[PDB]
Formats: C-alpha cells, structure tokens, sequence
C-alpha cells in the first residue's frame, strides 16, 4: 500500500490570504495510460466530506474559483486562493490507482 | 591518369599577406581534393580535406574553396613556418596523383 | 535536337486579346507540357502558367488568375495562350518552355526564341 | 444520404438501393522508383557501440540489396484473369537491355516523367525515395570521414528512419513472393496515392471519388516487383481505374424460404442464388456474387469488374417479377429445414421454422416481437438484437427508410411431391421444365 | 599523436632485392588503410600503392604494377615493401602513410579517401655501384 | 468435365495467350495500345497470342494478356460441343466424366 | 486430460470426445478510447538533426490524425450475419450530436465509466 | 511563394578567370523524396535562354566543362571555371518544388 | 509416426489419449453399385433410400 | 485502419494488449466460469473478436 | 583465415602457483547469435589431447577446479588455479567460427 503524507497537519490561517496543503506519495501513482490520480476532499464539521479536486489541476463542479492545485513528479498541492469563513473543516488527499485506496491523515483549517 | 596543375608554378609573398593558390584538374573531381604541406626533409602534413574543410589541429587561418575542375586555398596571415611546398591531391579516381608543387618564398 | 518556334511580332490596343502560338518539333510533345513565361523590357521572368499535354492539368500563377487560359493542340504539337485585360504591362517578350507532365519539379530544358507583343495608344 | 431498402415477402428477399458506384474497368500502371546505392564492402572493424550500430544498419542495407537481388454462388463462371498481368508485363519490358537507362535518364532533372519504352508503352515514373541521394552525399561522407566512428547518434536514428521503408519493403517482398496486396503504407503513402490519382489523365469525377476513398482504392490495388540493377529499384503499382462513376447500384439479400408443413421430412425450401451487388454500367449492369469483391463505404460501393459478370438491365426486374418471361431468375432448392437469418442493410430477415424459438428484442424493453412460422422481416429503428434458436444476431443500425412491401411467398406455388431439391444453380424456367 | 616508425637508410647494388618496413600503433591502425608513395629529388610525389591492414587487400598504381609487392602483418602491426629487382632510377625517398576513408565505397569512381594524415619519417633508398 | 446451360461470355488468361469465349451479343475485341482494336472476336471459343496484343475486352470487362516470352502453337480442331445433342445434354453436373456423361446420353 | 477417440469401421469415421466447450452466444461491446490532441500547425523551421526528427514525429502524428479523419460442406445454410453489426451500431450512435460530450465528461475523473447514450 | 535572391546583380568579369553567382531561397526546397531542386539558365542577347544546370552539381547535355555549381542547406552556387567571350548574357536561378515556380532577378555578365 | 499412401506422405497426430477400434462392417456393401446415385453433394440416408427405391 | 478499411480482425496487440484484454474480461457482468475460461485462453478470445472504428 | 597468437610459448612454472596462457585472435570470432567461440585443449606427452574449456568461462566435464578462463572483446585467457605435477604437457587455443578452424602454436608447461 502507498502511504500518503500531508503537510502540515495543523493550518491556522488569516482571512483573505492564500493557503497551501501538500500531499506526498510513497510510490508512483501513474496508471497504465499516464494519468496521475490525486484527489482532494473538504469536510465541514457535522456534515459529510465533499470532493474538491478530482484530477491534478482539475476543479470540480460547483467548486468556486478559490480552489486549485497542480504538481508533477512526486508531490501534489492544494492552493486556496483566498480562505473565507466558510472554509473551516478538514482536508484529505487521496490516491485511486493502488489498492487499497489510501487516504491522508487530514489537515484541520480554521480562521485566526 | 588525371593531370592536376597548380597555379602559379612559383609564388612570392610577404609575411602576413593573404595568398590564394589554385589548382585545376583535367577532369571534374567533385570537391574530393586534399591539401598537403611539406618542408625539405619532412613528411607531408594534411591540412585540408574536401577542398574546404579543416583537419583537426590545422590553424583556422587556412581556408579553402572550389569545386569541379577548379580549386583554391587561401591563407590570411602568412608565417615564415607557413612558407613551404603545397600539394593538392585528387581523391576521385585511381591512381591518386599530385600537382607540380608550389614553393612559397619570402621576397 | 529539340525545337520550339514562335509566331511573329504583333501590336495591339488596350482591351483586345492576345493569342500566341508555340510549335514544337523533334520530340514526343504528348509526354511533356508547356509553361508560358513573360519578359517585359526592364524586368525579369514571370511564370504565368503551366499546362500539360499529357493529362490536361493546368495551374496559373495567383497574380494572373482571371485573365489567363492555356490550350494544348496535340494534333500538331502546339501550345496556345490567351490573355485578356491588356494594359501597358503587356508589352513584353513571351517565352515557351517544356515541363514535366505532372505536378513536380520544373525541367525547363529548351526554350523558344519568343514572340513579341506590344501595346500602345 | 437518402439510402433506401425494400423487403419483398414473395421471395423473402431485400434490395438496398441508393448507392454511388465505383466500377474498376481499367488498370493504371505507375513505375515507382527507389534509387539505391550498391555498397560493395563494409570493411569497418571497430567494436564501439556506435560503430556496432552503424555496421548493423549497413549490414541490413546490404542484406536488403542481396535479398532484392535474389527475388530476380456464381463464382465458377468468373474467368481466371491475372490481376498482376499489367505489372508483370511492364516488369518484363523493363528487363530488356537499355530500359533501365531510359528510366534513369528521364528522371535526372525531375521527379515525374513519362518514359517511352521499347514495347511502345509510355509510363509515368516517379521517384518516391532517393536512398541513393542520402547514401552518397549525406551518409557515406560522414561514415568514411570519421572512419566508421559516428560522432552523434542522431544520424543513426535518421538512417533508421530512412532505411526502415526499404527494410519493410524487403520484408514484404521476401514473405510474399514479390507480389503484395493491398499496397502497404511503406510502398505508397496516402499523400503519394492522392498525388498519383490526381496526375492521372482522366476525368475529374473519378479523381474526386478516388480522393475521397483512397483507402478503398489502396485495398483494390496491387504491387509488382521489377528489376533492381544499376542503382535503382523500380516496382510497378497497379491502381484501379473506375471508368464509371455515380451510377445506381443495389444489393440483393436472400434468405431460405422453406415451408412449415407439419411433417418433418415433407417440407420444401427455396432460395434465390443471385445474392450480392448489381452496379449499373452502360447497357448491362455489373453483377458481383462474391461479396468480398465489393466494398461498401459511406453509401459508396467500390467493386471490381474483373471478378464480375456482364448481364442485361433486366436483372433489376428479377426483384419485381419472379415469373416474368423476359428474365429467368436463378435459385437453389433443398429440403433441409434449418432456421436462420440474414442481416440486411436496413433490417433483418428471419426465417423461423419448426420449434426453433425466434425473437426480436431491444435492450431497454426485452423481447418486443416473437417471430411466428415463416419468413418475416424486422426493421432497424426499433430493435437492436435478434435471436433464432440459441444463436444471436444484431440488426444493422443504419439510418434510412425501409419499405415492407407485402406479398405471398412463392414457395406455396410448388408441389412438395414434385420439388427437385438437388440444384445448386437453377433457373425459374428450367425448374418449371423440371416440374413439367 | 599517432606515430609511424620506418626502417633505416638502405643502400644496394642494382639487381638484388630489398625490403623496407613501417611500424605504427595498435588502436587506430586497424581502421585506416596503409598506402605507399615515392618521391624523387626534383620531381613530384608518385603514388605507389595501398593496402588494408585488416584484409591484406592490394591496389597498385599502373606505373608500379608488377614492379614491387606489398605485404602486411596485423599481429605485429607491420607493413612491408619488397622489390623483385632493383634499378638505378629507383633511388628516392619512400613514405608510408595511413589514409582514412575508403572503408565503404559504392561503384567507384568516386572514391571516399579524404586524408593521408600520418606519414612515416621517410626511408632513403639508394641504388649505387 | 462439368456441364451447364447458362451462357455467360468470359475469358481465361493463359501463360502464353488468352482464350476468349464470345457468345451472344457480348462485344469481344483484342487490342494493343499503339494501334487500338486489332481483332474482333467472332462467336465461339477462340485464342489470341501474347506477342501482338496487350489487352483483351469482353463485353465491358477488361483483361490483360500475359506477356511471357515463349512459343504458342494454335493446334486447330473442331470444338467437341457440336458432338452433343442439346435435347439430351445434362446440365446439372459439377464433377462428371466423359464415359458417364455418355452413359447419361445413352 | 482424459481425451478419448472412437473409430467405427461401419462408416470409416472417427469421433473424438472429451473436450471443454466455449460457445460464443453473445457480443460484448466496449468503447476503447485514445484521447488525442489536434495540433493545428507544426511551424518549426530548424534544419537540425533533433529538430528534423521531432518535426518528422509531429508530421507523422498530424498525418495520422488526418488519415483517421479521412476514414470517416453445409456452409450454404449459414445465415450471412454482420459480425460488426454491434460495433457499427454503437459507432452510429456515437456519431450523433452530444454523445462525444457524454463520453468525455464521464471519463474526466476515472478510467472506466458506464455511459448512457441516446439510443438507451 | 518562395522568393529567390541572386547575388550579385551586376557581374563584370575579366577573361579567363572564374565567376560566382549565388542563389538564396526563402524556404526549404526539399521535396518528399529528398531532392533539392535549383536550376540555372543562361540567356544570350537576342536569343532564348538555355538550361545550364538542372539539379545541384548536375551538368546538362552539351554544357561545357566551364560550368558547375553545388551547395546544400540554404544556398546554391553557380561557378564558372573560366569565363570566355561567349559567356555574355544573363543568368537566372529557378526552383521547381513550390508553386508558383519562382525565378530569380537575373545577373548580367559581360567581359571587362 | 508417419503414414504414406501412393506417393503422398501424412504424419499421424501424436496426441496422448486412448483410441478404441470399434469393429464393424462398412456400410458400402449394403448398396447395389447398379443403383448407386453418384451425383449428390448433400444427401440423406432416407432420401438416398428413396432414390434407391 | 488504412490498409483494412476501418475493420480489423483479429484485434492486434496495438489496439488491445493482453493485460488489457484480461482486465476487460474480468470486468464483464457475467458468471465466474466464463471469466476463468477466457482468462486461460485470452489468445483464442482475441482471435475470435473484432475491432470497429 | 583468422590466425591465433598464444602467449607465451614457453611456460616454466613452480608447483602450487597459478599460471596464465593468453590467446589473441586476428579478427572477430562472434557468430550470428552472439556466442564467441574459443576452446582450450590440454595434451600430455605420449597421449592424445583432451578438451579443457569449450566456451569462454565454461569448464568441461571432469575438468577439475584448477582450470578456468574468461575474457571478452579481443583476448581470451586460460588461468590455472594451482599447477600440479600432472599438468605437464602443451596447451592449444582454438576458434571454431571461421573456416579453416585455426589452432594456436601451443605453449609447453613443465614444473620448475
């Protein structure tokens, strides 16, 4: 199993500024075709998580402009353009190529 | 077989001058001509092959041009060690033959 | 031994038409085509058009489209070229030459001595 | 494309009309040229990797040169012709003395020239790959100047790219006895095929048809190997010349029409034998019973008249009047009652007899129709799949209109006590004379 | 860089035979041809012949065909020049020279010889009474 | 042999010529490219050489004659079809034999 | 494998029994996808060896795209079916408007997806 | 259209010496096979031009030894071994691969 | 390993398995050569019997 | 596709590799016995299949 | 014919020590497949020679541990681990790819 490491594990952020969440894999996630699969998921407290990024630099349906992330080779990124008061929760990165489908530890994000 | 004639048969020049030395083949040799230099008592040294392209180690002051039945060699800055006998050499057909030779003398 | 003979000189007023002939001899004309060229006093040559006597395929220069039409006569091995919209740029010597039967590189091996056409008022 | 189909119950047959024809009436022979250079010796002795590679490529080239030097139902009525007759004729003419000299001298200044051979033939010769060029002034200078030690691998890679065509051509000529069909991409690329079609001395309509279906044209053409001597490899490509374009063409499908008498051994079955394509050319329409000789490509029927037959126009009426006195339709007869289906262009004819279960179904509703006894026809719009017994067929989903022209099947017009079931190619009048 | 050593001065009486040798190096000598030329005082250089050290193939001049023979030994990287019968007009300076190119040729002429870059120091051969 | 009654005109290209069976109203010709039609095939089974002709045409289908170098002998003869009565000819055989066809006639 | 044979002299025939069957009763149609990129122009002009090679590869790719664009004893009782009937049916359905969009949108996040076409 | 530039445009030459006329193309003249097509034409006053060189370093029929020209890549050359009193006229270079088949401007050659 | 009929050569399949030579009288002796119809490509036992009849 | 008029059979290795053929057989909504038979004889399965452009 | 040179030609050796015999070819002995064929043969006085090494670094049947030899490119080696009193004789190297199959001169080996 490929273990994914997230960085950091605690994310205190100030309103309006960008935010960065990195995910680092233990082995190559490149499938037979060439697509590298890392997804990002946002979970607000009390509710279910929601998919945010499905492929690298691919924004999901309804995901606002504030979200984007793209990186190649071994690392992958999650870049928040401007953090708002609605972005509290926890973020997880995910690979889909290797069984079992391993998640990250998850980083908590609150407003300072 | 093929007659190669160098012109002029003898040449006089000064140090540092730009000298052009031609030779004409009795038959088209298709840029397959070489230029050798020889001093008294010394083996010949290949300077140029393909009538324009420099051999590794030959000073870049040597240049060549020509094709068909007319070729020429150009030296930019003459040196007293440059003054020797020069032979152009056909490589188109057998037997490989030389020209009459040109003696470059400082006068 | 290839020969291309052209017609005699001619003088025309603006607005008429020019029909020039180029008779070939000494070879199988049907295996080649003819390109027509222009030489006005003071300028170089200009490729006007090429037409093959083998397949009838023809191609005209962009600058000459709308005025040129070439016609091969294989019964006597002769080329004919019609140009219209005559202006002062028609006083020139017109040259005949052979070319391959298909779209390929041009050979232009033999040329005829030319027919001179002059316009004036 | 306003394609149309008609199903007749009288013979349980189906005619598809509304196609555009392409009938190969002639052969165009073009002399394709690959100028080689006969290297006499590869005397390199270095054991370097690049020297190893370059000697390997030179050895494959020399072995390629040495190999090319070493090389030197109604179907029974079709006349056995030589599909490579024109190419082999031009090759034998090229094998004379002085022909190679003319081919070489004519192409000294141009890429395409018409050469007059000693036979009297004027052939279009075109150099598609000047390996002689790249070898003498672009490859051998480098290899000889550096004394077999190539400085950069890019030249070896480009030598691979250039010599790959010659190596592939040598491969097909070796495993195919000098005759390959269809012409591979290595012998004639698609751009070159388009260019050669455009430069033919023919009408413009044939040019556009072949330019739209270069692929079918290549499938219908041949390649014949000719001389390789004096630094030239010439081979003759034999391209189809469709002397007739845009004629009406119709396809006839037939299914076994058998009766459904209660007794097993007492039924009789009939089947029209003239299935296949009919393309109209001049006075009498072309017929192709061997479906492999016809190719249907976007309503365009490309077929070969050499594997065809010439018949009067009345063959079209073979679909309209089965008892007509001006044409005698051909059929076969038998008594073996096997249920089966033929998938037409705009539907499917299903002959369901005995206890064989026959159904027509679409995937989103299951079985929509249960075929009763007899020869029936199902459309192509509402149904996706058909099943007879336990064998499964799929209906062609082509867009078009189908007419279910009603009729009484003709099998009821014969007495089973008199039906001759030993015919492979029969005729209506001679079967009637057999009944008589 | 690459050097070729030749035999010493040679003196003989007309009529007898004579052999001279020219020795080179190991690495490059394998892929270069070895040719021999003659030079007489007051005249130009006259090409005698050429041989490949690998296959011992021979190619002679028209004026020297049958007059003199060439031999080679790859084992000791030696090239030899052997005369059948010496004459008085043969007194001259002889050169061994390695020539690159010509390793691959097709329908010669033309040939693909490009250089004679390394020459021996020259052997002076005299035929005197 | 095989026997039939369907009269379709067709040709077979031999090694040193071409046999052309021209029946009915089908137009059959033998032509070389530098003179056009040189021979018009009449009714019957005929044979054309390989030296003088390059192409043959029956009806509207075109065949080419093999240009192999060699000698061809036009050994004359009466076609055997005239030895059978059309009222007695069995035209339902795929592999027959001369004696058994004769026994069928008998 | 306990394979068996019987020879009968009565008909001079032979039956070989003891095999395991695999009888094609259906067809499974899968839409294999190769996502290409339509390069509009290869405007390189360098005559370098690597430039020569890369322009050659780009030219083969463009010609490949252009070519793929141009493409658009008892046997007499066997019924002549269309072995490519299912594939050509799915291709004609894909030739409708809006089908390519569904095939593309379904495979944006995964490698394998079941797409519901307009045919049903 | 590929425009061909000639150099020079005026050629005064002395009897017996060589002469040089260069032709320079605006785009590559390499056809599908690999042949690079540049031809040279000699026109004497009062008469029709005559082909002199049909392919690079390919002398034409009847063309004497004095004429030759060979160059690769982007330039092409016309080299006169010895100019004689018969070589007066004008010389043109020509490409045959691209439509329209463009000529050069033409250089005049007289004896000094 | 090999069988030869006339001057044509066939090779016997060397598959591992058991073969039973189930004896019998060939059925050809049950037909009269004076009545045998030799013009059938697809026949049947009962219809051939009806032909004999 | 150019030399075959858009229809090729059997499916070459370039259109569908053996690993991909095994994977596609496994992902069919059918019984397990058919899966194992086709997984053992992927080669014959490829010989019996078609490819349509 | 490819001539094989052996080195040395006389081998005086002391008991128990290693010994070395080299064989050097005049041209490449690589066959079509890639196998380079040089064999070694040991001949004791009064008796017939016996094969010792059949392919490079391939010991023969019954050949004791003391014998081995492996080299690539142009040279080939024969290495005696420990020379005994039974190893007197003469050794020959042999190529089998080129006709005629040339032997070496042979080196004599005695104990000092």
């Amino acid at each position: 199993d490929v273990v994914l490491t997230q960085s950091p594990l605690s994310l205190p952020v100030t309103l309006g500024q960008p935010a960065s969440i990195s995910c680092r894999s233990s082995q190559s996630l490149v499938l037979s075709d060439g697509n590298t699969y890392l997804s990002w998921f946002h979970q607000r407290p009390g509710h279910s998580p929601r998919r945010l990024i499905y492929r690298i630099s691919h924004r999901d349906s309804g995901v606002p402009d504030r979200f984007s992330g793209s990186e190649s080779g071994t690392d992958f990124t999650l870049k928040i353009s401007r953090v708002e008061a609605e972005d509290v929760g926890i973020y997880y990165c995910m690979q889909g190529t290797h069984w079992p489908r391993t998640f990250g530890q998850g980083t908590k994000v609150e407003i300072k | 077989d093929i007659q190669l004639t160098q012109s002029p048969s003898s040449l006089s020049a000064s140090v540092g001058d730009r000298v052009t030395l031609t030779c004409r083949a009795s038959q088209s040799i298709a840029t397959f001509l070489n230029w050798f230099q020889q001093r008294p008592g010394k083996a010949p040294k290949l300077l140029m092959f393909d009538a324009s392209k420099l051999q590794t180690g030959v000073p870049s002051r040597f240049s060549g041009s020509g094709s068909g039945t007319h070729f020429t060699l150009t030296i930019s800055t003459l040196q007293p060690e440059d003054f020797a006998t020069y032979y152009c050499q056909q490589s188109y057909d057998l037997p490989l033959t030389f020209g009459p030779g040109t003696k470059v003398e400082i006068k | 031994q290839v020969q291309l003979v052209q017609s005699g000189a001619e003088v025309k007023k603006p607005g008429a038409s020019v029909k020039l002939s180029c008779q070939a001899s000494g070879y199988t004309f049907n295996n080649y085509g003819v390109s027509w060229l222009r030489q006005a006093p003071g300028q170089g040559l200009e490729w006007m058009g090429w037409i093959s006597a083998y397949n009838g395929n023809k191609k005209y220069a962009p600058k000459f489209q709308g005025r040129l039409t070439l016609t091969t006569v294989t019964s006597t091995g002769t080329a004919y070229m019609e140009l219209r919209s005559l202006k002062s740029d028609d006083t020139a010597l017109y040259f005949c030459a052979r070319d391959p039967p298909a779209v390929a590189a041009a050979m232009f091996d033999f040329w005829g001595q030319g027919t001179q056409v002059t316009v004036s008022s | 494309q306003n394609i149309t189909e008609e199903f007749y119950q009288s013979t349980c047959s189906a005619v598809s009309k509304g196609y555009l024809s392409a009938l190969r009436t002639g052969w165009y022979t073009s002399v394709i040229t690959i100028e080689l250079s006969n290297i006499k010796e590869i005397k390199c002795n270095g054991t370097d990797a690049k020297v190893k590679l370059i000697k390997q490529e030179l050895d494959k080239y020399k072995n390629a040169v040495t190999e090319l030097q070493l090389l030197m139902f109604l179907g029974f009525l079709l006349g056995v012709g030589s599909a490579i007759a024109s190419g082999v004729a031009v090759s034998k003419v090229l094998h004379l003395e002085g022909e190679v000299n003319k081919i070489k001298s004519a192409l000294l200044s141009t890429n395409k020239a018409v050469v007059s051979l000693s036979n009297g033939v004027s052939v279009l010769t075109s150099k598609v790959l000047d390996l002689k060029n790249y070898i003498d002034k672009q490859l051998l200078p480098i290899v000889n100047k550096q004394s077999c030690s190539i400085p950069n691998i890019e030249t070896v890679i480009e030598f691979q790219q250039k010599n790959n065509r010659l190596l592939e051509i040598t491969r097909e000529f070796s495993v195919n006895a000098g005759v390959t069909t269809p012409v591979s991409t290595y012998m004639l690329t698609n751009s070159e095929l388009l260019s050669l079609i455009n430069d033919m001395p023919i009408t413009n309509d044939q040019k556009k048809l072949m330019s739209n279906n270069v692929q079918i044209v290549r499938q219908q053409s041949y390649s014949i190997m000719s001389i390789i001597k004096e630094e030239v490899l010439a081979y003759v490509v034999q391209l189809p010349l469709y002397g007739v374009i845009d004629t009406p063409c119709w396809k006839l499908h037939t299914s076994p029409l058998c009766t459904t008498n209660t007794k097993e051994g007492s039924n009789i079955c009939l089947t029209r034998t003239d299935r296949g394509w009919y393309c109209d050319n001049a006075g009498s329409v072309s017929f192709f019973p061997q479906a492999e000789t016809c190719k249907v490509q976007s309503n365009r029927v490309f077929c070969d008249t050499m594997n065809s037959l010439t018949l009067p126009s009345e063959v079209n009426l073979c679909n309209v009047d089965i008892f007509n006195p001006k044409y005698d339709c051909k059929i076969m007869t038998s008594k073996t009652d096997v249920s089966s289906s033929v998938i037409t262009s705009l539907g499917a004819i299903v002959s369901c007899y005995g206890k064989t279960k026959c159904t027509a179904s679409n995937k989103n509703r299951g079985i929509i129709k249960t075929f009763s006894n007899g020869c029936d026809y199902v459309s192509n719009k509402g149904v996706d799949t058909v099943s007879v017994g336990n064998t499964l067929y799929y209906v062609n989903k082509q867009e078009g209109k189908s007419l279910y022209v009603k009729g009484e099947p003709i099998i009821n017009f014969y007495d089973p006590l008199v039906f001759p079931s030993d015919e492979f190619d029969a005729s209506i009048s001679q079967v009637n004379e057999k009944i008589n | 860089e690459v050097q070729l050593v030749q035999s010493g001065a040679e003196v003989k009486k007309p009529g007898e035979s004579l052999k001279i040798s020219c020795k080179g190096s190991a690495d490059s000598f394998t892929n270069h041809w070895i040719g021999w030329v003659r030079q007489t005082p007051g005249k130009g250089l006259e090409w005698m012949g050429m041989i490949y050290p690998g296959d011992s193939d021979t190619r002679y001049s028209p004026s020297f065909q049958g007059q003199v023979t060439l031999s080679v030994d790859k084992s000791v990287t030696t090239v030899y020049l052997q005369w059948n019968s010496l004459k008085a007009s043969d007194t001259a300076i002889y050169y061994c020279a390695r020539q690159v190119g010509g390793v691959v040729v097709a329908e010669p002429p033309p040939y693909y010889y490009y250089g004679m870059d390394a020459w021996g120091q020259g052997t002076t051969v005299t035929v005197s009474s």
